[PDB]
Order: structure tokens, then C-alpha cells, then sequence
RNA sequence: AGGACCGAACCGACUAAUGUCGAAAAAUUAGCGGAUGACUUGUGGCUGGGGGUGAAAGGCCAAUCAAACCGGGAGAUAGCU
RNA sequence: GCUCGCCGGAAGACCAAGGGUUCCUGUCCAACGUUAAUCGGGGCAGGGUGAGUCGACCCCUAAGGCGAGGCCGAAAGGCGUAGUCGAUGGGAAACAGGUUAAUAUUCCUGUACUUGGUGUUACUGCGAAGGGGGGACGGAGAAGGCUAUGUUGGCCGGGCGACGGUUGUCCCGGUUUAAGCGUGUAGGCUGGUUUUCCAGGCAAAUCCGGAAAAUCAAGGCUGAGGCGUGAUGACGAGGCACUACGGUGCUGAAGCAACAAAUGCCCUGCUUCCAGGAAAAGCCUCUAAGCAUCAGGUAACAUCAAAUCGUACCCCAAACCGACACAGGUGGUCAGGUAGAGAAUACCAAGGCGCUUGAGAGAACUCGGGUGAAGGAACUAGGCAAAAUGGUGCCGUAACUUCGGGAGAAGGCACGCUGAUAUGUAGGUGAGGUCCCUCGCGGAUGGAGCUGAAAUCAGUCGAAGAUACCAGCUGGCUGCAACUGUUUAUUAAAAACACAGCACUGUGCAAACACGAAAGUGGACGUAUACGGUGUGACGCCUGCCCGGUGCCGGGAGGUUAAU
RNA sequence: AAUUCCUUGUCGGGUAAGUUCCGACCUGCACGAAUGGCGUAAUGAUGGCCAGGCUGUCUCCACCCGAGACUCAGUGAAAU
RNA sequence: CUUUAAUGUUUGAUGUUCUAACGUUGACCCGUAAUCCGGGUUGCGGACAGUGUCUGGUGGGUAGUUUGACUGGGGCGGUC
């Protein structure tokens, strides 16, 4: 059985990264509301 | 040339092929190739268009010459080609200048053959000439609707129109399908009738050659759901609803020609 | 040459048995069909919810689908328990 | 430490993705390991990852993303040009041995290679987002030359041995050596040299292409392997001396021939097929602008630099995804010996494990199997399950049929071992000698030597010789569907869906149709032999009547008919 | 008849026994000609029936080989 | 005033021709190493097509709704 999730850290990066959040102003407000929440990871990162 | 494949096996049994001996059994003019990337039906969006289009065998596109431009110089037919684009075969012509092209194949047209564009031009298959200097009554293809667009009309395999009226700066052109279009004199046009004109006969034997050819399955709206077609639904294949296609227009015979900016230049409709 | 034949890897689950607070939130054993193609697979993307895709079953859309999930209207309303 | 068992196309070794110190040592059983534990992938401390040649990085790019200007859209924002990203691809370079408890193609020893800067020397025209060649490509299939690899023989060192014999055609282990450099063959591709001209290659060109000629008929490109050097070097069985008794130092003989042979190289090769099989960069060449006493380039030499990042460990699993130390899932590479057609199957080498509860007894009952008297489907909805055949060679093979098939139809006989044919045949490979040579990796004879099926006779042991695993049950009637194929992941694989064919209808190309407030897209860089929708579903007979009701098309005589 | 209430329609084959199956008739509730009718070689993990081998499916179960079940030592849940 | 007639006037419906609006997913040149876009010339249609407000018709494609009660198995039948 192969699971719903296969890691790649590529994929990762490039559908839920930072420059992916910035790139459209609804990953931005998703940041805003991250940061107004104040949560230790603000996004999925190294 | 036709030839039915002996029935070795199913999918071979109904197998009829068209094979053409003259043709070129090599690479390419690489310099004339160009990619042409598939789309599988989808747009600028991304969604499906056109359906039952997807998959085949890669293709490479030829960049065929069609408005001819080359007026007054004479070239040879090096050779023929299979361009899997069109449905016809293409010819590769080299000019006197020391240039190769493509232009697409009439009937008549074989290797070693010569032939020459612009207005001193001859009668013979292959030339280029305005339907002002081609005669009345002649069968033409690659004709064009404005001057210097390239050629519109009677481009597939084994198809021409006929020249059947001079309405002074206009002239009338029977086509395949019925139709008496009014084209201006000065679009250019090519004599002769297209090569390949056994193309009908192929049957593709079975399913695989149309799924490798580009077109995917094809599902009739009774086996479909009524969330999905305006038909099906019902226990036991039930219809009880008039034609329609699947956005709900009904086909079947109802007219979707509504311009009104190129009626002018319509004299007849099909029959 | 074959959307050919028998048959490994690979794909799928047609029959039986076990397992149903199981080794496993559909699994294991022997049979089972394809195995040069309409095949399969690795990687990277596109098609986003009354919308996508769909060889079409109301099937799949992150173990959830006759309209996914997350937060708000919202302490929706409930002559009902 | 010695026995017994398992994997061995894996249950072995490398990696890619994915984890983040789980890797080694010292130290402890507070908590975890479905029991204990001194043990561990557990707790604490220390150590461990060395790159010009590996990869990332970097030049270019496909699908695709972003997108200066621009178009459109109430705003957000959507599309998109020039450009920039985007490896799943193309571009330059290393191999052998040794070492730590943990690193090695990175460290040490030896031999090399690639790209640029600087300087010296001798020449010379250089010079691009520009042009040309190459890069640069599909499916299927056959042969040949090879190699990795394996078998045998000779050689070397040892042994003759606890239950009979083993100085003999006997047994044990080795017989390995790379990259680079020069020769360049087997093979494959292509006709070359020179002159003149051309509105072509969005301007030019000595470059490409084309047109004329005189000459030779060869030249040129690519190209595995083998051969010498690399290497009188490393490695090498075994022996010798000390052992914190795990281990360390010294020494070190032969290192050859034949056969078979790959899915790996010649091969991006060659022959056919239609389904016609990426792009750009590096690389060679030509010139525009500008300079040509310069600058720049070429050839030889010396030197400098090649930065930064990952390098442990697991990677078919205890470490990744499954909440677990989970009978599940996970891409690529090497993958040997015997029998075997085979990457199947049976036993093994290398290498790795006995799967983290066991000790007793051998009740019913349950689970997986083995055997069975006589009947052989009488059990059951149903031959469900079980049982049975199952391979090679030879003979033979019905009705129908689209002449291909059915068919491996059905149905009949031989398979072990030894000797002869033949002190191993046919066949394959092929030494030395002899003769030529357009003289070397050259051509004939020749069979030394090695390998080596299939068949006949005779004999012989066994109840059975396809003796183990592996390995179709068979035929007839018959509805469905032409067939192959796909579907309700996770109760329905089918007569359902799809299919090649057929018929109607729509579309003249700023086409119809669909996504979109619109742009713009697919259709299509296609075009009436083209594309969309509908219904049926190969092939043969065909597809009879009906226009009243509802759709669609054409008509306008006459009545009604909104906005204005 | 993949269609049929009456129905197991009537007749012959298959078994001694056949609401299934095959072939013949049509009294077609309620087949029918491209939401196709009629045949069709080959094909099918397709529906039904029959015949040959085979056997533990059964008459009718019997024994044996391994893991549970049972006893001991250590760890130690659940539905309700 | 009922009935008519040349001239000049308000003009509307229709027909033919022209271009100066508008279309050009026709050709050439430039911004530009640019299939986008804009500009300049030309060709082809041209007051057609297309767009904006109102309006007649079609419009289960889409969206919000309803489909009463008594009613002794259900609905039917019957009543309000």
C-alpha cells in the first residue's frame, strides 16, 4: 500500500514554500495570519 | 497503392493500408522541421476544450510553404514526403536560386518534376497563378481568400475547386462540399488536384491505430449520467429527449452558422 | 508483422481459505488474465468544487464525495429526542 | 568457538528519493524492546563526513511557471511579448592498491587527464544577441566482431590423510592487474581535388546551398576490441616472529592457453513499418559594425587557479510512507556454480540472517497439509473446494470457417545409465609448419588442441527413468458480446463501458464547438478525403409503413404581436 | 426468448426419475428491423446443461505431521 | 371644404454608388536580437458587422420553490 503521502522535499518547497506563499497575495494573507497567530514555523522549510 | 493485410489475426483481419512506394524512406529536411508540442485538448486554461483528443505518436511539424512567394523562378521536385500533419503527402522543392522548400502535392507531381510560380506561369499541375489568369472552368487548390494570406481552401488529400464564374473583380469557386464562395481575383491559387486521393480508403483496422493517431474514446450520451448529459438516465438504454449535445444545444440538424459579415460573399449553402 | 501464442519481472484482483476488538482502517497462500503494447513505471508540471477528470460507475478529487477540506455568517433553524 | 537451518534475481552489495547522527568507542539499566538482558537503532560523554576528475553548483532547454512594455477586467486580478526560471534531458576531465572502531574514485603511494588567467617565443586578420554543420533522437527485428563473466588444462605452494584404497589420469587455494598513452583493426558512413558563377541563407560573407565544367578514381569521418607501455611496480597462496591474546611486522613462488558467452560495447549501427519519431547550449566555420605599427587568434613552453555545498548511517528496510521495532508499498545498477530453453524452479559460493517470549503435555476444537479400504459427485443452488493432466521428440488431428484459424484439437509410441557406430560422431572454434603478400591486427592448406548436440544397436538396475521443484483437465450443445482492452481504489470485471466500421447533422476558416464578464486560447500553426455532436457497433441479408403530436428546415398569402 | 402471470405452454432427446438445457409449434398479457432484427469463424478468470478422467465433497469419516487451544515462568488489553 | 396638379419645403421606408467612422486573427516599414502590442503606407469590406440601454420570442442550461388534509399494510377509491 502506498500511502496518500510520498515526501519530496522539492515538491514541498515549490507547492507550499515561502516564495510559492509570497508569490500570490492569498499565500501572503496566509502569512499575515500565521504571524498574527504567532506560530514558531511561519511556513515548511529546512 | 491499396492493400489488405491477410487476416492473421484480429485487429489484422479488417486491416486495409495505403501504402505509397514513391515516397521518401529517410529523415527529413532538419532544417525545415520545427516542434510542435501537443496539447491532449486543453487551453490557454487548462481545461478540456475539444474532447477525444489526446495521446499519439510524436510528430514533428514541416514548415510547407504556401503563399508561394517565389515568383518567376522555376524549381525541381526533389522528392516526396509523408507529413504526418496533413492528411496529404508534401514535396520537397529546391529553386533554381539554391533554396529547398515544402509545398503540398498535387495528383500529377512526381519526382524530377518542374514547376514555377507567380502571374508567367503555365497551365501545367504545380504552378501558382491568380484566378484572373487561370481559366474559367478550371479545378485549382490552395486557393487563398485575401491576397497574401497563404492559402486556405482545398488543402486535404484528393480535394479542388472549380472555377465557374468571373463576376469582374470577383470570382466564383465551387467547392467540395457544395458551396458557391465569391473570392477576390487577386487571391493566388494552385493548379491541379491534390495528391493522395486514396486517403478514404484507409480503415485503421482497429482500435489502436486511432488511439495512436490522436483521438481518445468517444462515450455516447445514453450510457452517461443525468448529472453529466442532457441524455441517459432510465432503466434499460431509455431516451424519450430530442437530440442535443452536451451543453444542451440541440444538433441533429439545427443551423449554427450566425455571422452576417461574410454572407456577402456567400451566393449558395450546402444541399 | 502481429493491440499473436505459452511463460518470468511488472501490472490487477476472477475463485477458495484464513483474518473481522486482525500482521494489515481490504491484507496473506495456491490457483488466476495481460506480459511489444489501447502496456507499465520514475521525475517535473497543467486541468480546483456545482467545478476538475472520467473506455461512464454518480466512479476518483489526500483512508472523507448525489457536490472535498479549512475559517466565518453561526450559539443557522428544529412544531423533534 | 563447533555444529543444525534460511535467503542467495536476495532475506546479497551499491546507490536515487526520503529520513537527520539512528554510524564507531567508553559508560548504565532510571523509561522503551510486546519476557529478562550485562544487550540495542534505549539514557550520558567523546570521535567521525577531507573532491578541479563523484553529484550538486554552473551554460542551454522541453512540458510548464513568472513576466518589463501591451490587451482586457468593478477592485482583486486574467492572458501574454521581449526576457528569466524550470532536470525527469544535452556540456570538461581518474583509475589501481593501502589505511581508521567509524572517510574515501575525497586521505597516502603511482601513473594521467580537462578548463581558464598571467608571462616568453614564431606567425597571422580578428570580430557577434547574426548565418551554416553538428549537437539531433521512433517502433520492431536478424547477423557478425567483441568484452564483463564462467569452465577446463599447464604452472606454482601444500597434502596423502583418524572407517576400506588414494605418489596418482589424485585432492585443496592462486593463476588479478585499472585509467591514460601509441598502433590503429572487425565493422559502419560517404566519392573526393581544383576553377568560374548565382536575384538563396530577412545586409554581407572565403561558410552552407545550387548551377557549369578539367582530373583521379580513391580519399575522408566514425569505430568496439587486441596488441606494447602504464607495470624489472601493486596485489598475490603460504610461511616466519610477537600478541593488550582482538590482532601487528617481515617475507612472498606461478600469475599462461583453449572453450562458451551475454540483456553490456561496436550500435545515436544495419534491414524493414507507418504511428514519421524534442528544443537549445558547448563545439567547427563565415563575415556586419570598429580596429588592423594596435587589439585579438593560432602553435610550443613556465606558472597560478578550478571556488561553495553533500560525502557518516538505513535506502525493498527495525532508520523512508503505513500512528508501532507493522506478514503492506518503495525507482535504478552488479547479480556467479550444477541441472535447467530460460532473470522460472531445486541445492550452493561470495555476502547476510534464525525474523525480541519460551519451557512442558500431545484433550476436544480451529488453522495448513499428508495418506485411505469399496463406491466416484450419490454432498451442494452450483464439480464451490479439492482431486487429476501438465515437458521433449514422432504419427495424427473432427464440424465450421472470414481459409488466417479451430489446433498444443481430440487421440496413439520412446525418454534412466553404460559400450560400439565415434579409443566422443556431425557441427563450432582453432595452434604450429608450409606458400604468397597491395608487408601487417593480412589471405589459402592444415588440423594439433578445446568444446560438442541428435540418432541406431546391445546390455543393464529399478514396481514407476518428463523419477525431485517447475509444469493446459478434456469434448459437445448453447445466450450474450465481433475480438484485445477498461470500469464502481475498499462487497458487483459483466451481457456493462470502450473499440475499428456505418448513417444523420453542423462548420467556408475571424469556421462550428468549449473554457473565459473580455482579451486569448484548444479546434489548428489543421481546413470539406478536414473537425464537432448524435445513434448503432466487425463481416453477409438488410434496415418495411407512418409527418398526425413534439423538435429541425423553408415559405410567406392572410390575423395577433413589445419597445418606439 | 436475458421478454411468458397462467407456465413446469404442447411434443421428442438427454437421467429410472429434468420447474434447468437442446430441437419443433405459436394461444407474441408484453419481439421486431440503426434506442437495430436475423446468422456468424475465432475470442471470454461470461450465463446454463451434458459427457470422459479424477478424486475425502459425500456414504463416513479414521490416523499422522506442524501453530494455536491445555500446564508452568515473565509482560499484559478490549468491546460491555 | 370633397376631388386633382408642376414648382420650391419637412422628411421617413426601401434600392444603387462612394469613403471619412468602424473591422481587418491581409501585405510592407519602424519601436524590435520580438508569431505580443502600438504607430505610418497600402489592399479588402464598410455605414454592413460588432458593441451599449429598452423591448417581443425561445431558453430545466442554470437558480429559488411547491407538490393540502381524513385515511383502519401502501396507493388507488371516497369526503372537505
Amino acid at each position: 500500500m502506498k500511502r496518500t503521502f510520498q515526501p519530496s522535499v522539492l515538491k514541498r518547497n515549490r507547492s507550499h514554500g515561502f516564495r510559492a506563499r509570497m508569490a500570490t497575495k492569498n499565500g501572503r494573507q496566509v502569512l499575515a495570519r500565521r504571524r498574527a497567530k504567532g506560530r514558531a514555523r511561519l511556513t515548511v522549510s529546512k | 497503392a491499396v492493400v489488405k493485410c491477410k487476416p492473421t489475426s484480429p485487429g489484422r483481419r479488417h486491416v486495409v493500408k495505403v501504402v505509397n512506394p514513391e515516397l521518401h524512406k529517410g529523415k527529413p529536411f532538419a532544417p525545415l522541421l520545427e516542434k510542435n508540442s501537443k496539447s491532449g485538448g486543453r487551453n490557454n486554461n487548462g481545461r478540456i476544450t475539444t474532447r477525444h483528443i489526446g495521446g499519439g505518436h510524436k510528430q514533428a511539424y514541416r514548415i510547407v510553404d504556401f503563399k508561394r512567394n517565389k515568383d518567376g523562378i522555376p524549381a525541381v521536385v526533389e522528392r516526396l514526403e509523408y507529413d504526418p500533419n496533413r492528411s496529404a503527402n508534401i514535396a520537397l522543392v529546391l529553386y533554381k536560386d539554391g533554396e529547398r522548400r515544402y509545398i503540398l502535392a498535387p495528383k500529377g507531381l512526381k519526382a524530377g518534376d518542374q514547376i514555377q510560380s507567380g502571374v508567367d506561369a503555365a497551365i501545367k499541375p504545380g504552378n501558382t497563378l491568380p484566378m484572373r489568369n487561370i481559366p474559367v472552368g478550371s479545378t485549382v487548390h490552395n486557393v487563398e481568400m485575401k491576397p497574401g494570406k497563404g492559402g486556405q481552401l482545398a488543402r486535404s488529400a484528393g480535394t479542388y475547386v472549380q472555377i465557374v464564374a468571373r463576376d469582374g473583380a470577383y470570382v466564383t469557386l465551387r467547392l467540395r462540399s457544395g458551396e458557391m464562395r465569391k473570392v477576390e481575383a487577386d487571391c493566388r491559387a494552385t493548379l491541379g488536384e491534390v495528391g493522395n486521393a486514396e486517403h478514404m480508403l484507409r480503415v485503421l483496422g482497429k482500435a489502436g491505430a486511432a488511439r495512436w493517431r490522436g483521438v481518445r474514446p468517444t462515450v455516447r450520451g445514453t450510457a452517461m449520467n443525468p448529472v453529466d448529459h442532457p441524455h441517459g438516465g432510465g432503466e434499460g438504454r431509455n431516451f424519450g429527449k430530442h437530440p442535443v449535445t452536451p451543453w444542451g444545444v440541440q444538433t441533429k440538424g439545427k443551423k449554427t452558422r450566425s455571422n452576417k459579415r461574410t454572407d456577402k460573399f456567400i451566393v449558395r449553402r450546402r444541399s
